[PDB]
């Protein structure tokens, strides 16, 4: 895809003690227009990992299909093994890069978060094949807006509870609702734990408009 | 002479001997049966342990093709694993392409046309494998299909494949498909799998059971053979 | 040619003869399991099921053990049924 | 050009205009925009004409062969997955504004949308073509859950009346089609 | 009964490989000996008539600078393996800038010792003797048509194989020197040849870390035979 | 014997003969014994030589950082499935950036050696693999066959007169589970000393021992690191 037709927006994610919380917003956009209001930009992969995405949405449905099959393959082996999120991140990198090398790229920016062996994992795959690991990942204009709050807090006290982490994402989605033109006031929070993958419903933010009186 | 060697030659009485030899190659393998209830499909395979040979859970003739479809193979074993990989790949094509889960009818056609497709040339040999296919979906119901090495695929309420074949399908007409819950049908299989194949031929054996239906919520898996252990609790009490 | 259904009960009555069995029985299970057999072969199946009675030290036998001895021996005869094709 | 697809209780309601624009000239007033793939499944096409004609014919082929091979009625998502595969696999050349809609025995009324990018998403009501940008506002406010069929046909009638009224590309005459178990009723209104 | 060219025996192994082993027996003989100083090597040219020029016949071609060779049986089958084994050594040197070890050469040949078939014709009818000095010292090797490659300290082949091995374990020990082994080969050769041993029948080949190269010239052999 | 011709032709008894003749090629190889504990896996082979002066042909070859295989039978096909073995290891090592469990490796050997047992003009592979490694759930000892039927055992042995090795192993299979390495290995090669005639050693120059463990990468020992293991064994009885 040389030209992304129907795009998304920013995806957030942060480690905490005993899991990783990732929350995108449910908007699909088409140029200036906010055309599709109700899509899911978070895929609940099997038990111990979780995917978010930005950019083109159709290629995200493609990787939703391909990962949806390739998990079911090792599910039907039944030897007792499963893909660690570390192992999914490497595949998704090598599948992004091998399509990059033919000038036919997948216009995406994805965050893989997962929890295995008591070790929270939070990985990143860009369109051009850039891949790294970090305690706080933000895509799109999240790297310009919400990443400063995450790296503000994680430099002060690097470990986090679940309530602090869930609250901090609500603050950053308040900011990304404020200063981004293509972000909608409706977002879903997804969380992995030692219990399993859980996707919370389409929550909303409260806003503060008290500066409008100051002419 | 000369009419039995190749697969692509008719015999003067009018049948194909390589196919007929493929039918009785599965006849030497051990008995594996199946049956469906009103809301599920119960499998059972008797497996052979002479003295030591393998760790418990080796080369399980119960497979798992799709999320909701499984095998129960008997005959030669390697070509059965080849059919497991091919039927696996066919469920991957239907799952990838048309968006919904594979019905058992299309899967029986697309596998059975391959098993037939290896009986038309002297490039290959006809397969020597026969397998069960059990499944359940709420818009579909429980179906149970039976593929022979010749390529014929059709539908049973219950079947049996092995040496002890006729004696292990004699008693299934005693059971009732229509009323019974499959949780009974588990021990109702294990009683005659314990009864058939009397222990003078082989000294010991070991049982597998795999069970898909409404109680497992579409997913096919092996029952935990330790859990409820209903088999031998009835089976040692079924000798008299 | 071969007999038909409900005619199997006819040829049955003349194969009864000397061999007798339990009062409450249905012979249809016996003869149906053996198809395309000599009249003496079915007569052997009746005696083979009757010679299983002396192992059970009873005069008659239940039809469950009957069908066992009936089905086993019958399927053993079918493997020897080759060369039934005859020129016209 | 301007197409419309609303579902209701007993099924779905489709609707489209007809006026097909090539340049600043109208070479065809009245045109079958909505197309019968199967007996219960329609698509109404937008964007380029030749591309969507070839895609709708090929989907009619594959869904026809599969639908006979089941010897069962086909699901609507079976039809939508094929437009997803053909529109996605060849997205560099095709410009398909397809909206697949139709009643189904197993699941009731469904409406799927396929924009130019090749994605697939379910909607309760769907709109496409160049003219739909002028009726986004009216279809946002006037819509309400649980409309009867006699209010759905009135609703898409006004909803295409505004788009044909304002857009210079859109025009011609309104085509409509109501789909349920009772049979597809195709009629032509104006005004 | 010409059956499958790739069919196993009742014993059983490959019919055509087992038939290929018997083709070594009618070929000319050769003698290899591993020395702590190097590897000496011997062969017989088997002059057929005084018509023929004797020095154009090759039984030793030298693969790299530092890896010798000895062929046997059908020579025209051997030449293909020679020319391609050279390409595999050069490809090793131009990916790696180091000398290909003497071991991996015979993997690189014996991985295609068995390529016969119809799709994807006959196996090779040669029994090679590889020598050479890598960093692991002077190695002496031996490969067959079956690809079953093994190190041999002092290997004979061919027609003379039984008597040459059988007589050769008696006269070999661990601390052999070079000029002892060189005149220790020609005794066996003049026992096993049918023509009179002279300057035109045999050829020696030596390869050492410190005596190189030290290839194979005439009038050395004149001094070598006259020491008998 | 006209149906002993090719791999295509079924028997009138139901036994394809080329597979049986390839099993005969398995039995002609030398003995090797693989046996596991709960915490380790040990496979021990016995080399043979062509003559006195030729070195003994090796059996155990290194494959991955945890997967090791023995061999019996043909050698070139062992290099063939060896190279396919390496390549399918470092494929998934290249893609998924994790090592492969063994139990999904061997299905590639079965589906690899399957197709040359069905189509015309393709021989099976004379092969004797005794696969050993770690997945996360411990050790595994597999075996293969030219018919491509792989067995998860606790101990097997293949090669010449290897049945005596089995009839050694069955009366110690209740005691081959808890013990650690130093007696596990000699419990291994006691089966090798029953695979031989009782009048010649059991030397140091021939036996090769391979072990795979958790804190122990797969390692092959050759006569000299073997020499600390062969010390202290019981005498063969009268």
């Amino acid at each position: 895809t040389q030209n992304p037709m129907v795009t998304g927006t920013s995806v957030l994610g942060v480690k905490f003690e005993g899991g990783v919380v990732i929350a995108a917003d449910m908007l699909g956009s088409y140029g200036s227009l906010a055309r599709f209001r109700n899509i899911s930009r978070i895929m609940r992969v099997n038990n111990s990992t979780m995917l978010g995405a930005s950019g083109d949405y159709a290629d995200f449905q493609y990787l939703k299909q391909v990962l949806g099959q390739m998990v079911i393959d090792e599910e039907l082996l039944g030897d007792g093994h499963s893909y660690s999120p570390r192992a999914i991140h490497s595949w998704l990198t090598r599948a992004m890069y091998s399509r990059r090398s033919k000038m036919n790229p997948l216009w995406n920016t994805m965050v893989i978060g997962g929890y295995a062996d008591g070790e929270s994992f939070l990985g990143y795959v860009d369109m051009l094949g850039v891949a790294y690991e970090a305690p706080s990942l933000a895509t799109g204009y999240g790297a310009y807006l919400a990443q400063p709050l995450l790296r503000e807090v994680l430099e002060k006290q690097p470990v986090l509870s679940q309530t602090e982490a869930r609250d901090l994402v609500e603050r950053c989605m308040r900011v990304l609702y404020y200063r981004d033109a293509r972000s909608y006031n409706r977002f879903q929070i997804a969380t992995v734990t030692e219990k399993g993958v859980e996707i919370e419903g389409p929550l909303s933010t409260e806003t503060n408009w008290d500066i409008a009186h100051m002419i | 002479t000369g009419y039995d060697l190749s697969a692509s030659t008719f015999s003067p009485d009018g049948r194909v001997f390589q196919v007929e030899y493929a039918m009785k190659a599965v006849e030497n393998s051990s008995t594996a049966i199946g049956i469906r209830c009103k809301d599920g499909v119960v499998f059972g395979v008797e497996k052979l342990v002479l003295s030591k040979l393998y760790e418990e859970g080796s080369n399980k003739r119960l497979f798992n093709v799709d999320r909701h479809v499984g095998m129960a193979v008997a005959g030669l074993l390697a070509d059965a694993r080849s059919l497991a990989d091919i039927a696996r790949e066919e469920a991957s094509n239907f799952r990838s392409n048309f968006g919904y889960n594979i019905p058992l009818k299309h899967l029986a056609d697309r596998v059975a046309m391959y098993v037939h497709a290896y009986t038309l040339y002297s490039a290959v040999r006809p397969f020597g494998c026969s397998f069960m296919l059990g499944s359940y979906s709420v818009n579909d119901g429980a179906q149970l299909y039976m593929i022979d090495p010749s390529g014929v695929s059709y539908g049973y309420w219950g079947c049996a494949i092995g040496k002890a074949r006729q004696a292990a399908k004699t008693e299934i007409e005693k059971l009732q498909m229509k009323e019974m819950t499959c949780r009974d049908i588990v021990k109702e299989v294990a009683k005659i799998i314990y009864i058939v194949h009397d222990e003078v031929k082989d000294k010991a054996f070991e049982l597998e059971l795999s069970w898909v239906g409404e109680l497992t919520n579409g997913r096919h898996e092996i029952v935990p053979k330790d859990i409820r252990e209903e088999a031998e609790k009835y089976a040692k009490e079924s000798l008299k | 040619d071969l007999p038909n259904e409900q005619a199997r009960l006819d040829i049955l009555k003349i194969h009864a003869g000397p061999i007798t069995k339990h009062g409450e029985i249905d012979y249809e299970a016996i003869v149906k399991l053996s198809d395309g057999f000599n009249g003496a072969d079915l007569r052997n199946v009746c005696t083979e099921a009757g010679m299983f009675a002396i192992r059970a030290d009873h005069d008659f036998v239940v039809q469950e053990d009957f069908m066992k001895a009936v089905r086993k021996v019958a399927d053993s005869k079918k493997l020897e049924s080759k060369l039934d094709y005859k020129p016209v | 050009t301007t197409i419309m697809a609303v579902q209701f209780d007993g099924g779905v309601v489709l609707g489209a205009d007809s006026r097909t624009t090539t340049g600043s000239y109208i070479a065809n007033r009245v045109t079958d925009k909505l197309t019968p793939i199967h007996d219960r499944i329609f698509c109404c096409r937008s964007g380029s004409a030749a591309d969507t004609q070839a895609v709708a014919d090929a989907v009619t082929y594959q869904l026809g062969f599969h639908s006979i091979e089941l010897n069962e009625p086909p699901l609507v998502h079976t039809a939508a997955s094929l437009f997803k595969e053909m529109c996605y696999r060849y997205r560099e050349d095709l410009m398909a504004g397809i909206i697949i809609a139709g009643w189904d025995p197993q699941e009731g009324g469904q409406v799927y949308s396929v924009p130019m990018g090749g994605m697939m998403v379910r909607q309760s009501f769907a709109i496409g073509g160049s003219g739909s940008s002028y009726i986004y506002g009216y279809v946002d406010a006037t819509y309400r859950e649980g409309m009867t069929k006699e209010e759905c046909l009135q609703f898409t009638a006004n909803a295409l009346a505004l788009a044909m009224e304002r857009d210079g590309s859109s025009g011609g005459v309104i085509r409509l089609a109501a789909i349920a178990e009772s049979g597809v009723e195709r009629q032509v209104l104006l005004g | 009964y010409d059956r499958g060219v790739n069919t196993f025996s009742p014993e059983g192994r490959l019919f055509q490989v087992e038939y290929a082993i018997e083709a070594i027996k009618l070929g000319s003989t050769a003698i290899g000996i591993q020395t702590s100083e190097g590897v000496c090597l011997a062969v017989e040219k088997r002059i057929t008539s005084p018509l023929m020029e004797p020095s154009s016949i090759e039984k030793i071609v030298e693969i790299d600078a530092h890896i010798g060779c000895a062929m046997s049986g059908l020579i025209a089958d051997a030449k293909t393996l020679i020319d391609k084994a050279r390409v595999e050594t050069q490809n090793h040197w131009f990916t790696y800038n180091e000398t290909m070890t003497v071991e991996s050469v015979t993997q690189a040949v014996s991985n295609l010792a068995l390529q016969f078939g119809e799709e994807d014709s006959r196996p090779f009818g040669v029994a090679l003797l590889f020598g050479g000095v890598d960093e692991k010292g002077p190695q002496l090797f031996h490969m067959d048509p079956s690809g079953t490659f093994v190190q041999c300290d002092a290997r004979a082949i061919g027609s003379a194989s039984e008597g040459a091995q059988s007589s050769l374990q008696e006269v070999y020990h661990k601390s052999m020197t070079l000029k002892e082994a060189i005149k220790s080969s020609l005794i066996i050769l003049k026992q096993v040849m049918e023509e009179k041993l002279n300057a035109t029948n045999i050829e020696l080949a030596t390869v050492q870390p410190g005596q190189n190269f030290h290839m194979f010239t005439k009038e050395e052999l004149e001094e070598v035979i006259k020491d008998i | 014997n006209q149906y002993d011709n090719d791999v295509t032709v079924w028997s009138p008894q139901g036994r394809i003969h080329q597979i049986e003749y390839a099993m005969e090629a398995v039995k002609q190889g030398s003995a090797t014994v693989g046996l596991k504990s709960k915490t380790h896996a040990v496979l021990v082979a016995l080399k043979r030589a062509q003559s006195e002066l030729a070195a003994h042909q090796k059996k155990i070859l290194h494959v991955d950082n945890h997967i090791g295989i023995s061999i019996a039978g043909l050698t070139a096909d062992a290099r063939l499935l060896c190279n396919f073995m390496r390549q399918e290891c470092l494929d998934s090592r290249f893609v998924f950036d994790r090592p492969l469990p063994v139990s999904r490796l061997v299905s590639l050997i079965g589906s690899k050696t399957q197709i040359p047992t069905q189509r015309y003009g393709r021989r099976p592979y004379g092969v004797g693999l005794l696969i050993a490694g770690y997945d996360d759930m411990g050790p595994h000892i597999f075996q293969t066959c030219p018919s491509a039927n792989y067995f998860d055992c606790r101990a097997m042995s293949i090669g010449a007169r290897s049945q005596s090795a089995r009839t050694y192993l069955e009366r110690h299979m209740s005691e081959f589970m808890e013990c650690n390495l130093n007696e596990l290995v000699k419990h291994g090669l006691r089966a090798l000393r029953e695979t031989l005639p009782a009048e010649q050693d059991l030397t140091t120059k021939n036996v090769s021992i391979g072990i795979v463990g958790k804190d122990l990468e797969f390692t092959i020992y050759d006569d000299d690191d073997v020499s600390p293991f062969l010390e202290g064994l019981e005498e063969r009885p009268q």
